[PDB]
């Protein structure tokens, strides 16, 4: 509980640049952008174009229960790659469709929680109930052919499942 | 109305501190998810971070310091443990996998939106994987292991002369303050409890040193306090703050463990007080760097920052939550909004005002007209 | 048996699920030296290594 | 078998127009037309649109059985009501989309045949093995709440019904 | 390359002639469907047509006729009964609920079509509603009730001195003969059964009358006539027909109950043999007017008119059906084409060149030079 001075404590302080001098950073390096706050789109359009996202998505898992493939497809991952699909299609509807069923054929996203076998989805829930959350062993010992972050996002995404009631 | 930026990377939610631990990275994912769903990731420039590299953590940081956290893994834990120890990596900052990542991302994002800030393409930009302030040139501390406050502010002060640090975090931000303790450039300001709390600096006469003396600002606080109580200390500081030392920037560090019922916390903001707070500095009209901090109640830290996003951008949102991935998270109300709790505020307006008023005097101290 | 990397080399940490009666679906934590000895509390694993470490703040349950 | 001559049975000839004269045809009271043939858009793109058109289909009947639902959103009337919000909305993909997502909101067409009630069907296939392919009494005595034409249409579809195995 | 207008109105499929009848109108339907699955409906100027009022029907048709038609239902069967026997609508020509309606569309749908050829927006144009070609002035017969066929072709004549009528149907397309028999400007060439069988006109003597002899082209056949034979007799007659008639405007009929199987049809050919007239035709570039007319195995009828259509748009399309809303109608095999049957040919070579011969003296004539 004590505040230290020295030259291993205080950071070298940076000096201000020149009026002619440049700070020199490629922004490129630092920054890739995923969606312009600006675009000729409106919220309607964007909306629509997110009911649409959800559609092709529930028509595309329905290509290899019905609520149950909407509500997959209305998950955020199909939203947040909805979203992504304007902006690399620079806000245009028509040319951004054309993106969702590339060839006549829909594109499906599915997180981790939807991806997992039936069988995956049942080591989860024997490794945990055994190891509490230690998510490496659980790898380890469970589910060593997933990568441990994946095992992760799963693991919360699990937490709201219906089914799930540790609760009372 | 203000231009916002926002810097996310999916892979942040993800890392994980380790069985047991409460700093839980996925709290910014589930902020992420709100604002997808409130409307507001829509109405901002979100920007994927880059990984920054040890080049630029090296700007503040031991060039042996980063080099052992590029290095270190949970292989190589027990090869290392000599080094381990210098660096303060255990009890309460473990070793996990993706560390150096994590570290990367956090680092990433509050430097990009400095830079941001400074080739003037944006008013505010937002970070909340950023924040993390207990960190040492030399050692992790806190569950903090980069401060990209630090960095993030270095760059800044290419381009502004002064440079304002708040930081609202229930804990002190010392490792902000030791980085810039014998500079006037920049002043950091930091409302904390106090005695029998981490991490035991940062009293009322914590002043700075040399240069830097009269430029570190502090408020110590005991448990319970209000959003009345705060409000009615953090505004006439500010304003005599900017009064006095008229910065070109402004960063302030958004802890939310300084809300009502954290895990780790004692004090009894609402999100409304808090982002009060957020709203009066963003009032001041200076280029901001919002970033967070603190926070281990997740349900209460995602509706903060979810809200205090909103706050920088001056849109409205309902108190009713959207649904989301993450929607039953949120209790049997799925609101946004929390009350504060009958815990007991321990901090008498005798009290304050003795501590208000040494602080406006430490505060005349400095140049004007 | 993990490795717990916060403790020296060798040290391994285990969450067993108890399988029946008043805390069924509860667990117990346990910790083994490098050579194979089994602790099953702080004070215990403590006593064993003594000033080697010092764990005030060590979290038993999670091995952080 | 024999053909006749007289007034009372050839037509009057019509007569050939003057250069100067005109035939005097209002245009609008003979047609209305339903799809131009040369369009800014290519056959990938009106394909597309196809499948998107049947997607919403699909997702609107999961708004109140998953290839169910796609099969039925796949069905003609779909298609053919894909091809005329085309038209209407002057073959713009980006505008033709908003009319099938209104207000946020997916459209429905429904033929006859999935229309029907489970016990109008019923109805139906007590009053064919009774009144055979007789439509009016057919109606009359068993459906009077529907019209003749409706149950016509009906009779088409459901004849190439799986459940219906007349053959052997 | 040629282009199309296709007339068509939703309805049609849906209106019933009765209970044990052979005509069912459903089979446009069928064709319509087709039509937009193997991607043709894209293809060409789709209209619907207005419905065509008593004011154009009686252009050739009674005032009196169309006024019992317009008048009549089955409500009031009992009451007309009189005039029921004067216009011939009763055992092959039932009186049924929306029969006006349908006359209307059949009508609309050609008439519509001959304006459009006439004002020049298109050289060919496809109505397979129409061809109704056993209708009178003054009553019905062989399932028609208004000639669709003359009314269209009386519009032509407005831009069009000669105006050719072919008629590939099995019957004699005896209501527009008749209509015609005494016209030069109109010259209608029939290929049908004859010898027991309806209507018991068209025989190889069948010339015509007044300024319209030498006018009614007729070739009388047996049953059992190929692809080959037909072929072979069809060609080299209708080039004689161009080369001495001279017209500026074709009307084919297309009646599909010449093909093979056909329920009251007695003749082998296949959907090949029977385009090849159309493409035939097609060939001398003019405008011209696809109508439909008889076919009673519908499920060829749909085949047929799908792939005349195509021949229009001289495009190609795979013998394998596309999937439709009535895919399971089409056998086990789901295929386009037919094959003809063991069935005998009794149109020897000696009987055809006889009749042949006589029709190219027949033809002879005319004026040329
Ligand atoms: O999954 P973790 O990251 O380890 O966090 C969980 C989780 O807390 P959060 O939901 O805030 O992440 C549990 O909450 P529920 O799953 O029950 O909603 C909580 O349980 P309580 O909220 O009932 O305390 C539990 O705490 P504990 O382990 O004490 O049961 C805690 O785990 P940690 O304490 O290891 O963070
Ligand atoms: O439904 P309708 O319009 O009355 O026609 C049907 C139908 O013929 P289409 O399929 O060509 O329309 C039947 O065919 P399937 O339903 O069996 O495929 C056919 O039966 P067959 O093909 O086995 O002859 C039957 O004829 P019938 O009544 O002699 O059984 C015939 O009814 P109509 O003879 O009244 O036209
Ligand atoms: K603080
Ligand atoms: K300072
Ligand atoms: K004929
Ligand atoms: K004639
Ligand atoms: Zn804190
Ligand atoms: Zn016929």
């Amino acid at each position: 509980g004590e505040i230290r001075v020295g030259n291993r404590y205080q950071a070298d302080i940076t000096d201000l640049l020149k009026e002619g001098e440049e700070d020199g950073r490629d922004q490129s390096r630092l920054e890739t952008q995923v969606w312009e706050a600006h675009n000729p789109l409106t919220d309607k359009q964007i909306d629509q174009f997110l009911v649409v996202a959800r559609s092709v998505g529930t028509f595309a898992r329905a290509l290899d229960s019905l609520h149950m493939s909407a509500a997959a497809a209305s998950r955020d991952i199909t939203l947040f790659h909805a979203m992504d699909t304007l902006h690399k299609n620079i806000y245009d509807i028509s040319k951004a469709i054309s993106a969702l069923v590339p060839q006549g054929g829909p594109v499906l996203c599915r997180d981790e929680m939807e991806e997992w076998s039936a069988s995956e989805a049942n080591l989860f829930e024997e490794a945990l109930e055994k190891y509490g959350k230690d998510f490496t062993d659980i790898q380890q010992d469970f589910l060593p052919w997933k990568s441990l972050t994946s095992i992760i996002e799963y693991y919360y995404m699990w937490k709201t499942t219906d089914r799930y009631v540790q609760q009372k | 109305r203000r231009k916002v930026c926002y810097y996310y990377d999916g892979d942040v939610g993800n890392y994980y501190y380790g069985q047991g631990h409460p700093m839980k990275p996925h709290r910014i994912r589930m902020t992420h998810n709100l604002l997808l769903n409130y409307g507001l990731y829509r109405k901002m420039e979100i920007y994927r971070p880059h990984k920054a590299n040890a080049e630029e953590m090296t700007k503040y940081h031991s060039d042996d310091y980063i080099k052992f956290l590029r290095s270190i893994r949970p292989d190589n834990m027990s090869e290392y443990s000599k080094q381990m120890q210098r660096f303060n990596v255990g009890e309460d900052c473990p070793v996990f996998d993706g560390l150096f990542e994590f570290c990367q991302l956090s680092t990433g994002g509050s430097v990009a939106s400095a830079v941001k800030l400074n080739k003037q393409q944006t008013d505010i930009a937002v970070n909340w994987a950023g924040g993390l302030h207990h960190a040492k040139k030399s050692e992790a501390s806190g569950f903090c292991y980069v401060n990209d406050i630090v960095l993030a502010i270095l760059e800044l002060l290419k381009y502004h002369q002064r440079v304002l640090y708040i930081d609202i975090d229930i804990h002190h931000g010392d490792g902000v303050e030791e980085a810039f303790y014998t500079t006037d450039r920049v002043m950091t300001v930091s409302f904390h409890k106090y005695g029998e709390y981490f991490p035991g600096t940062g009293d009322l006469r914590d002043i700075g040193a040399g240069k830097g003396k009269y430029y570190a600002v502090n408020y110590p606080l005991r448990d319970g306090i209000d959003d009345e109580s705060y409000e009615a200390i953090f505004k006439p500081v500010m304003s005599k703050v900017m009064e006095m030392f008229q910065p070109s920037a402004v960063v302030l560090q958004c802890g939310s463990d300084s809300l009502s019922g954290d895990r780790l916390g004692c004090f009894n903001l609402t999100i409304k007080g808090h982002a009060k707070c957020v709203e009066f500095v963003k009032s001041f009209n200076l280029p901001m760097l919002m970033l967070g901090g603190g926070g281990y109640t997740i349900r209460n830290v995602a509706r903060c920052w979810t809200y205090e996003t909103a706050v920088a951008l001056d849109t409205e949102i309902p108190n009713e939550l959207p649904y989301n991935d993450y929607f039953e998270y949120f209790g049997p109300d799925f609101k946004l909004h929390i009350s504060p709790s009958n815990m007991t505020n321990q901090n008498t307006n005798e009290y304050l005002e003795k501590i208000k008023q040494r602080l406006f005097e430490n505060l005349r101290m400095l140049p004007h007209a | 048996r993990m490795d717990c990397p916060a403790l020296p080399p060798g040290w391994k940490k285990e969450e067993v699920i108890r399988k029946s009666g008043l805390s069924a679906g509860k667990s117990d934590v346990y910790y083994f030296s490098p050579s194979g000895k089994k602790f099953r509390s702080k004070p215990q694993l403590a006593r064993y290594l003594g000033n080697t470490v010092d764990l005030s703040s060590f979290d038993f349950r999670t091995g952080k």
